[PDB]
């Protein structure tokens, strides 16, 4: 949890899901403008794993 | 010469050019007839010149005492009113003896007649006619330089003789700062003596034409201390004037500097200019929209700190949120806004994807609409920076230039700071370096560097500040993919 929380965060976004989706997407895609889409796609693949 | 001239009667007459012609002809013919007399003292010598005689000028019923020369200058520079047939209000009259004010008068002409091409043509004709007459003045009045001119003043004014023959005290207690202080004290006196006496060099000193302070004092009074090859000040100063001669030791010190100047110009050849192409690429596409209000929230408006007088100057012709109301143009002359953070509509925060609005860009919208706005910004920043880097090599003075580049071309400060902090850092960097740019142009560069994380252009009207990420100038080009 502490590793997930970087110091450069605002408390308002912590309770916002789409910020976390974008954070997940950022690992796979460098561009900050498409991050959200990648994250959502990754979630689908995650569900396909099992 | 006639002793009463009605301004707007001649300007709105169809004999406007003929009146100037005969006055211009009369003034130059007078100058050819008589010589100029010099007394080389504070009690000036008398000369019977028409340019210096007085006439009465009637502007809308009000009489001003104006010299014949100021009249012909006024008529030449009031050509707009003959062309447009619109009279000259007394607001537009200015001091015709201080040539600095002419620039501002041309500025008021541009605003009054609407920044049109027609007024742009007339100003060009005014500058042309003013210059052509200057040659006639110069070829008839005459201008000369002589060492006898210096000798003639010193024979009457003992202070000139004593400064022309000045030699430093040989105390070892004197230091580089003490000698440089004596340099200003005796040079400031020299220029004052030349302005307050009837000498052949008086018009040079008062006009500011062909006069450089340092080099003037080295010929007349004292050269001073000089740096060596690597910048260290040589312990021995040059206690002579070029007019009086130099010492063999001093000759070596001068040759060291002249050689150093030559070596420096060889090093100065370096001109990378890589940033010029990068900044131009991002900003070339930015355009303007004929929309008065894009629609933005005051918290989304940019906030800037007016710490210095230099800060307010950068934000002229732009909007400001007064404490009583909202959206009033900031007056740079009012120092009341110094020390107050203020909310400004910014080209960074303009909502419309097509272009930046008239309130966020500023009042320069109609002035710079014909040209490419982004390209105007890149040249206003590049030409100083490229020139400042080269000029600094000759002399912490070089450091501002590097930090300016690091701010926009590296992610050192981009990744951990907001745009409100980024633009204010930019104006701080420009102020220290001496770069004079209105902040709208610098903000447009930051606007394209700024890339929205949210990826929605019109979300700016929402009170919540949009999610975004600033990027490096080369990285922002790469992010397009
Ligand atoms: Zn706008």
């Amino acid at each position: 949890l502490l590793n997930c929380f970087n110091t450069r965060i605002k408390i308002d976004k912590i309770y916002e899901k789409d910020y976390w989706v974008k954070k997940l997407g950022g690992y796979f895609t460098t561009n900050n403008s498409n991050k959200q889409e990648k994250g959502e796609g990754i979630i689908l693949s995650f569900e396909r794993i099992l | 010469m006639e002793k009463t001239y009605n301004l707007n009667d001649i300007l709105l007459s169809n004999e406007y050019e003929k009146i100037k012609e005969d006055i211009k002809e009369e003034i130059i013919n007078d100058m050819a007839s008589k010589k100029v007399k010099y007394s080389n003292t504070s009690e000036f010598a008398k000369n019977d010149f028409l340019k210096d005689e007085f006439i009465d000028l009637v502007v809308d019923g009000e009489t001003y005492e104006i010299t014949y020369g100021n009249l012909i200058t006024l008529l030449i520079v009031a050509r707009p009113f003959n062309h447009f047939k619109v009279p000259m209000t007394e607001d537009l009259l200015f001091d015709l003896s201080d040539l600095k004010e002419y620039q501002n008068y041309y500025t008021t002409l541009l605003e009054h007649f609407g920044y049109s091409n027609e007024i742009k043509s007339i100003i060009k004709d005014v500058i042309s006619e003013l210059a052509i007459f200057s040659g006639d003045i110069n070829v008839t009045f005459g201008n000369t330089v002589s060492i006898k001119s210096l000798i003639d003043l010193g024979n009457k004014v003992k202070r000139f003789r004593e400064l022309l023959h000045y030699r430093l005290p040989n105390d070892e207690a004197l230091e580089f700062n003490d000698i440089e202080a004596i340099i200003k004290k005796n040079l400031d006196e020299i220029m004052k003596i030349l302005s307050e006496t009837d000498n052949m060099l008086r018009y040079y000193i008062d006009s500011g034409a062909g006069i450089n302070s340092k080099q003037f004092g080295q010929v007349l009074s004292l050269v001073g201390s000089k740096p060596d090859l690597f910048g260290k000040i040589i312990p021995y100063p040059i206690n002579t004037s070029f007019l009086r001669g130099l010492d063999v030791r001093s000759f070596y010190i001068n040759a060291l500097g002249a050689r150093k100047a030559l070596i420096t110009n060889y090093q100065q050849v370096r001109n990378s200019g890589y940033l010029t192409r990068k900044i131009s690429m991002l900003l070339m596409d930015t355009k303007l929209i004929d929309l008065d209000d894009c629609g933005s929230h005051e918290n989304n408006y940019l906030s800037i700190n007016v710490e210095n007088k230099d800060v307010l100057k950068r934000f002229s012709k732009r909007s400001y949120l007064n404490n009583n109301g909202e959206l009033v143009e900031i007056d740079i002359n009012d120092e009341s806004l110094i020390g107050q953070v203020i909310k400004i509509p910014s080209p960074t925060t303009c909502a419309s994807n097509e272009g930046v609005c008239r309130k966020c860009y500023g009042k320069l919208f109609d002035i710079n609409k014909d040209l490419n706005i982004g390209m105007i910004a890149v040249l206003l920043l590049t030409d100083p920076l490229t020139q400042r880097l080269l000029s600094a090599k000759h002399l912490e003075l070089s450091k501002p230039l590097r930090e300016i580049k690091d701010l926009i071309e590296t992610n050192k400060y981009i990744k951990d700071h907001n745009v409100n902090e980024v633009v204010n850092y930019f104006i701080y960097l420009l102020n220290e370096s001496g770069i004079n740019i209105q902040s709208v142009h610098s903000e447009l560069i930051i606007r394209e560097m700024m890339k929205l994380d949210d990826s929605d252009r019109t979300q700016f009207k929402n009170d919540k500040m949009p999610d975004y990420e600033i990027f490096r100038i080369t990285d922002a080009n790469l992010k397009g993919d």
